[PDB]
């Protein structure tokens, strides 16, 4: 909140930041003084002549018409200061996130980004005035109205001074008291938050599994747990607030005390001691101030903790070349690439190497779970190497603006995952200011100009969220019509057929081999036919080449190209 | 909008604990009021003498209440934070069995953002509305009606310059109901839009890394939510603070001590008359400006309670619209559409007539082009869409009069898009029987060719997976025809199953899924059709209708629209 929310803010707002500091100070010593100013007037006001208690209210209302002014100005240049919290957090992970290590993105790092950009709403730009403003003025104020006391008799502000002490251990022991049951409450609501993402997403394999009632769902053991929690946190939450009970008692014991111990010596006289009352109720009130705003404390913490652990992530490497005008073609090349997963078992590839010519279409095949979408992973870049390197028309493509390479590949993945739109709108998102020609081009290419010819409201279907409202095979074309609309002079293919029928995947393979544009093309292939095409077969087995070479010569001699189709 | 209707149906049950609430609530702050008026007897008892032993007992009796209002206050907004997280539980443990009988089509129209908001932070924006409601507007009624009733009766000379900011507090809280009335809906609209960009932009992020325009509807749906936030908060954090300055004790305390020095300099009033204001003229502003400040979360609290109780009202799947008979015809586990119409749309139909029957121990292939109602016959066979026309009887029964839990018993399944829940590799195998011991489980994986690839992670068989964290998209399907082999099902619908395995690999789970089914019903949906040559019986399907029935050598030696979606790919 301190210290951590003071690092979300920009430098050019440090030069008002420490403007807002003043006007707050200034807020709370107008308030004490107002307060204060109360028991000379009062005992004036009972006194022999009540008229010299007009040189008294003049201070009262200078003091309450500077508290009016100076409580809306540092309310006017609070929200100013959310306004430009909340916009530079949210921009500065929305920047951050597509640099993030792609194996950073766990089952608990990709919570903590979706409450990152979700969640943080109307509590980033009501922090600064809810949240801190209230406090620290509470904070402030029993010290301030001590020091103000001093002029009165300086043993009442000896004895307001040991009243802050003990506000400020109340708070430190009810956060202290509770802070392990509010952690567990937060893992826990997060849990389920992530388990009904999971149980919307998820649906039809959890009802044809009968894992849908909450009996058994996994999704109810998740809401027990999470209210198992919130009970807990209830029940630690109460030894804070009877904690802040003693504290406003025992303060208000001893400040009591005191002003009754001067009155009966002989200093203060009986009007006094009447003001001086009320002046003490003023003291109490932000005892029971605080006692509101600290859940609210831990939330926010909460909230930046959050923030700050997205803003803190491990970006990918990335060096400082370019291009010469995009590539031209280029030739693939692997020098000596080892990659292993994060988490997982051992490496994947480990030395392999090999050159791919410029401007030809080249197959890769092997059994399942052999590195072929980790291959693709790593030409693409979305991957870096844990040893050898991936050079990209001979320029290594880890010494490249983030900008500037990935630009040099349009992949077409295993998975398709359109996003949530119209047909034309994923299309169009990988080249959006394409005219309608080379957009009739790509989504004829890739036999998408039927599909959209045959649906009622074709071009502008909504697609569900992923793919939803489509086939598997409709969602994979319109994938690939979407990766061939991309300048980028490499087409990684991957499965790319596997929902396609017969006569579609015919059609898609002839045409994406039967491209104008010259490209450096590769496939990833399980089918024969979806092939049929590429002038060099590269059979990678356990993460091993095994064998390279033409078609027309792996299968006349016996290899594992041979026979990997016979049977 | 201000209507209770669909608000009142909902939060039926808290019935009584909100009128016992609320005489529970204006009983409390007439002991946080009873310390001032003590306060009050004391200072206008020392002015005149009461010897000691008489201020001794209204000093401790006023220190005492302090303390019993402050402990007995916090003894109720603890007993309705209880009956709250009960409620609240109650409640969203009622809608997560509610629609999980809801058709399939309401679900792939919110997504999956617009759902997880709908539980979690729609049950959770009626806090305000049941907890602290009632007590914030029996309070702020209780207290300042009775506090300045009190106070007319001792002056009303300066009792009537304490309603000047009561009178600016009303216009500053009513300008404000009426300004912010469409942006608690209109901010309804953008937290279910923001839900969606963050569930499509951590997921999508490899699209995202190569592509980078996608990201453009993200990045501009963003900036106009920061835009409508800020000219939101704006006019709305100055107008709540020039409702806490005409409300503040700080204010009364220096009206009070303004009239009251122009009554006594002036000789009009006595000085002893103006203690009953100073302790007790500064107290309503608290309950006033608590009540001002939460009328948004109460009319939060009831659009949120207004599409809670519009989805509790939906039309489900019942478990009983019509079944003939369960007898005379069909043997157990003999599938029979008959007349099937279906359509996603009310307008536009997918599937148009399909007759088709699946005999006991027979395989059906149901071959056809991409996007031609496949997909959607199974699904409607697995009682996700309830059709339109016609019937479907698994076993002689509807499948509209099967329990949901006694057909998910008869038919199994494996989807075409292999999605596993976020555990560990043996509870992805043993999903649908959760109890498999432990050497099931491994006979299953020992089926589908998986077994020794899940005995090479991390830690075996007990490595959390989750959402493609492991298991390459070519064996985490292997991984789902392991869970619907073990928990075997008398009928077996097998989709677009071996579409990510190699030609060595599908061959071995083709195998082993020949010699299980001897005796089941198999209904296998594929693509290569040199997989699909040896079954009993091909139908093609094109444009959600059946053209075509035999058994491929039939097929392609009589007729076309097989011998030419065979010849093109031999
Ligand atoms: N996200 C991941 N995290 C950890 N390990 C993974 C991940 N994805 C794949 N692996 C592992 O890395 C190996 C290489 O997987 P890869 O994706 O190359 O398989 P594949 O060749 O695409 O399989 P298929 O051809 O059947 O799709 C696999 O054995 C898999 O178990
Ligand atoms: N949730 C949905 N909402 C609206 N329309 C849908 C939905 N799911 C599918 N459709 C439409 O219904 C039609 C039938 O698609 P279906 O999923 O049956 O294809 P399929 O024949 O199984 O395809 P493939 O064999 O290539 O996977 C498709 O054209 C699709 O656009
Ligand atoms: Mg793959
Ligand atoms: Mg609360
Ligand atoms: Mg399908």
């Amino acid at each position: 909140m301190i210290r951590t929310w003071i690092a979300l803010v920009p430098n050019d707002h440090r030069a008002r930041l420490i403007g807002f500091a003043l006007l707050a100070f200034c807020s709370v010593v107008a308030r004490a003084v107002g307060t204060v100013l109360l028991v000379p007037l009062m005992a004036a006001l009972f006194g022999e002549a009540p008229q010299r208690a007009w040189l008294w209210l003049g201070w009262l209302s200078a003091a309450t018409v500077a508290g009016w002014v100076l409580d809306a100005v540092t309310a006017r240049i609070g929200i100013e200061l959310g306004f430009a919290v909340l916009n530079h957090t949210q921009h500065d992970v929305a920047d951050r996130l597509p640099v993030v290590r792609l194996d950073w993105f766990t089952a608990e790092n990709t919570a903590t980004a979706r409450q990152a950009i979700a969640a943080t709403g109307p509590e980033l730009v009501g922090l600064v005035v809810n949240l801190v403003t209230p406090l620290t003025s509470a904070i402030l104020l029993p010290a301030v109205i001590a020091l103000a006391l001093l002029p009165i008799s300086w043993q009442l502000g000896v004895a307001a001074l040991a009243g802050v002490p003990l506000l400020l251990g109340a708070l430190w022991a009810s956060a202290a008291f509770a802070r392990r049951a509010d952690t567990a409450a937060d893992k826990a609501n997060t849990a389920l938050t992530e388990r009904i993402i999971e149980f919307a997403r998820t649906q039809q394999a959890l009802r044809a599994a009968r894992r849908v009632e909450p009996a058994r769902s996994l999704v109810g053991n998740a809401l027990a747990s999470q209210h198992t929690a919130t009970m807990r946190l209830l029940g630690m939450q109460i030894p804070g607030q009877l904690l802040f009970s003693i504290a406003s008692q025992l303060a208000l014991i001893v400040l009591a005390g005191t002003t009754a111990a001067l009155t009966i010596t002989g200093t203060l006289t009986v009007p006094e001691a009447i003001a001086l009352i009320v002046v003490m109720v003023r003291y109490l009130e932000p005892f029971t101030a605080v006692s509101e705003l600290a859940p609210a404390l831990e939330s926010t913490r909460a909230t930046l903790g959050r923030i700050g652990s997205v803003l803190t992530a491990p970006v990918m490497v990335a060096g400082s070349g370019t291009w010469r005008d995009g590539a031209v073609v280029p030739r693939i090349e692997f020098d000596d690439v080892a990659f292993g997963y994060d988490g997982g078992s051992g490496p994947v590839l480990d030395g392999v190497s090999f050159c791919l010519q410029p401007g030809t279409t080249t197959a890769i095949v092997g059994p399942s779970g052999c590195g072929k979408s980790t291959i693709l992973a790593l030409i693409a870049g979305l991957h870096q190497p844990t040893r050898g390197r991936v050079l990209i028309d001979g320029t290594d493509v880890a010494t490249l603006d983030a900008r500037a390479q990935q630009a040099v590949c349009s992949v077409v993945f295993q998975h398709p995952y359109l996003f949530h739109g119209t047909i034309r709108d994923n299309v169009f998102a990988a080249d959006p200011g394409a005219s309608d020609d080379q957009f009739a081009q790509a989504v004829r290419l890739a036999r998408v100009d039927e599909l959209i010819a045959r649906l009622p409201d074709g071009a502008n279907t909504i697609v569900g969220e992923a793919g939803s409202a489509l086939s598997g095979g409709e969602r994979q074309r319109v994938s690939i019509a979407r990766a061939l609309l991309k300048a980028a002079p490499v087409l990684l293919v991957d499965q790319a057929t596997s929902a396609l029928d017969a006569e579609n995947e015919a059609a898609v393979v002839d045409a994406l081999a039967a491209d104008p544009r010259s490209r450096t093309r590769v496939i990833v292939a399980h089918r024969l036919a979806s092939i049929r095409h590429a002038d060099r077969v590269l059979f990678v087995d356990d993460g091993r080449v095994v064998e390279d070479g033409s078609i027309s010569e792996l299968l006349t001699a016996g290899g594992r190209f041979s026979q990997f189709w016979r049977q | 909008s201000w209507r209770a209707q669909a608000a009142s149906r909902l939060l039926a049950p808290l019935k009584l604990p909100l009128v016992l609430s609320g005489v529970l609530a204006a009983l409390v702050t007439l002991a946080q009021l009873a310390p001032f008026v003590l306060l009050v007897e004391l200072s206008r008892l020392l002015v005149s003498g009461a010897g000691a032993h008489r201020l001794f007992t209204v000093g401790f009796a006023a220190v005492g209440l302090l303390g019993t209002g402050a402990l007995l206050a916090a003894a109720l907004t603890l007993w309705l934070h209880v009956i709250d997280a009960r409620f609240a539980r109650a409640l969203r443990l009622r809608l997560l069995s509610k629609l999980s009988r809801l058709p399939l089509g309401w679900f792939t129209s919110r997504g999956s953002g617009s759902i997880k908001k709908l539980v979690t932070d729609d049950t959770l924006a009626l806090h305000y509305l049941v907890t602290h409601a009632v007590p914030d507007a029996v309070a702020a009624v209780v207290a300042p009606v009775g506090v300045l009733v009190y106070l007319f009766v001792v002056d009303w000379r300066v009792a009537l310059v304490l309603f000047g900011p009561v009178l600016v507090y009303l216009t500053i809280t009513s300008s404000l109901t009426i300004q912010s009335g469409p942006r608690i809906v209109q901010a309804q609209r953008w937290a279910e839009k923001m839900n969606g960009e963050a569930g499509s932009y951590l997921e999508g992020q490899p699209v995202i890394r190569v592509f980078g325009a996608a990201s453009s509807s993200f990045r501009r749906r963003l900036d106009e939510y920061i835009g409508f936030l800020v000219a939101w908060q704006r006019p709305l954090a100055g107008k709540k603070t020039l409702m806490d300055l005409a409300t503040r004790p700080a204010t009364f305390l220096w009206l009070i001590a303004a009239t009251g020095t122009l009554l006594v300099a002036t000789h009009r009033m006595d000085p002893v008359n103006l203690l009953p204001f100073m302790f007790l003229g500064t107290t309503f502003g608290a309950r006033l400006l608590g009540i001002a400040y939460g009328l948004g979360g109460l009319r939060t609290g009831l659009l949120a309670a207004r599409h809670l109780q519009v989805t509790l009202d939906e039309t489900e799947l019942a478990v009983r619209e019509h079944p003939r008979e369960p007898l005379d015809g069909e043997a157990p586990a003999t599938v029979v559409f008959d007349h099937v119409t279906f359509g996603y749309r009310p307008g536009v139909p997918v599937i148009q007539d399909v007759s088709l029957t699946l005999r006991p121990g027979t395989v059906t292939a149901l071959v056809g082009p991409s996007g031609s109602g496949k997909s959607t016959l199974a699904t409607l066979l697995a009682r996700f869409h309830d059709v339109e026309r016609g019937a479907i009887r698994v076993g002689g029964q509807d499948i509209r009069s099967l329990a949901a839990d006694e057909l998910y018993t008869r038919v199994g399944f494996v989807l075409q898009e292999a999605q596993l829940v976020h555990g560990t590799a043996a509870e992805n195998i043993a999903l649908a029987v959760p109890d498999a011991p432990a050497e099931q489980v491994q006979v299953a994986a020992r089926e589908a060719q998986i077994h020794d690839r899940v005995l090479r992670l991390p830690d075996g068989y007990d490595t959390v997976l989750g959402a493609n964290s492991g298991l390459s998209g070519g064996e985490r399907q292997r991984l789902t025809i392991a869970r619907a082999i073990l928990g075997d099902t008398p009928v077996l619908i097998l989709d677009q199953a071996t579409a990510f395995a190699d030609p060595e690999s599908e061959y071995l789970v083709q195998q082993a899924l020949n010699r299980l089914t001897r005796d089941r019903t198999v209904l296998v949906i594929a693509h290569r059709l040199h997989t699909i040559t040896r079954a009993d019986q091909i139908v093609v399907l094109d444009h959600g209708r059946i053209v075509e029935r035999g058994t491929h050598e039939e097929l392609l030696a009589a007729g076309g629209r097989y011998c030419r979606l065979w010849d093109t790919g031999q």
